[PDB]
């Protein structure tokens, strides 16, 4: 009956519908009962009903029950979007990019753009734009916003420069760089004693905030200090230890880039790197 | 226009217009949608 096996089918989709991986065969694992006809007479009227419901995956067909409301929904969207819809909703998490869709939905852009745009009116999807490049303006259901991803624009250096002073200070005692001798005085007592750094440490001291963001995780951290490695900013010690440069010394023939400035006025007699080339 | 002509006047009004503020107040509410 439409009715009873809609309702008792339903039964066990809003029991169990034994999760997402629910075949055909599953049912019959289930209610046998049925008969080969029978049981899939009301499947496809009550997927025309918007009652049962079906994804598209691995083996068979799974299958679960419907929630109602994104039945009739649906039943209001266009048949556009009814597969388009649906079709788009059953990208999960990470959603689709539009340009495929056609490929895949056999059919312009021109008209899936405007069922988009309800949907936007209607607000069951939203733009989002991810890591990768911001031509796609790939769409998810405008329930969720998960993504893969700091965030990749600016605001991190200045962090590292506050990561740089703490680890700087671990060295030896503060900076001392008034006059010419402050360093560590032999590093306070045998200057081989002190294995120092971070590691897990920094996550403690990344407790004092002073900024609006949320955590960051041990692995970040590494991610990071491996920068100012490359900078030179500090030195890496034997696996997840660090040291510093003492380029605190920069911060402020015979070598280095600063505390050098040129004439780079008239006189024709200069050094460029380039005009070899 | 006395009190009661600007009530049930009123009432008119706003009684047909109300598909006007249907879509206004309804943008409004979409507008705390904004913040997802």
């Amino acid at each position: 009956q439409l009715s009873d096996n809609a309702k008792t089918l339903h039964s066990q989709m809003m029991s169990k519908g034994i999760g997402a991986l629910f075949t055909q065969q599953e049912l019959q694992k289930q209610m046998g009962i049925g008969s080969l006809t029978d049981l899939m007479s009301i499947v496809q009227e009550l997927l025309d009903k918007n009652l049962i419901k079906l994804v598209k995956q691995n083996d068979e067909l799974k299958f679960q029950g419907v929630l109602e409301s994104e039945a009739q929904k649906k039943a209001t969207m266009s048949a556009e979007e009814a597969l388009v819809y649906s079709y788009i909703e059953a990208s999960g998490r990470e959603g689709i990019w539009s340009k495929t869709i056609k490929a895949r939905t056999n059919l312009h852009q021109h008209v899936v753009l405007k069922c988009l745009k309800s949907l936007e009116s209607q607000r069951y999807v939203k733009s989002v734009k991810s890591v990768k490049f911001p031509t796609r303006k790939i769409y998810m259901l405008y329930s969720l916003q998960p993504s893969v991803d700091e965030l990749d624009i600016e605001f991190i250096n200045s962090l590292l420069t506050i990561v740089w002073r703490f680890i700087s200070e671990n060295t030896f005692p503060n900076g001392f760089k008034n006059f010419e001798n402050g360093p560590k005085k032999n590093v306070f007592y045998a200057p081989n004693v002190k294995n120092y750094s971070t590691t897990q440490e920094i996550l403690e001291f990344i407790t004092a905030a002073q900024v609006a963001n949320v955590e960051l995780t041990p692995s970040n951290i590494r991610s990071l200090c491996e920068v100012l490695v490359y900078d030179d900013k500090l030195e890496k010690v034997t696996h997840d230890c660090y040291r510093v440069t003492l380029e605190s010394i920069l911060q402020m023939s015979i070598f280095n880039y600063f505390k050098m400035f040129p004439a780079s006025k008239h006189d024709k007699e200069v050094v460029y790197f380039d005009e070899w080339t | 226009l006395n009190e009661e002509a600007s009530k049930l006047k009123e009432r008119i009004w706003i009684g047909l217009n109300a598909d006007f503020l249907l879509e206004q107040e309804s943008k409004r509410l979409k507008q705390e949608a904004d913040i997802a």
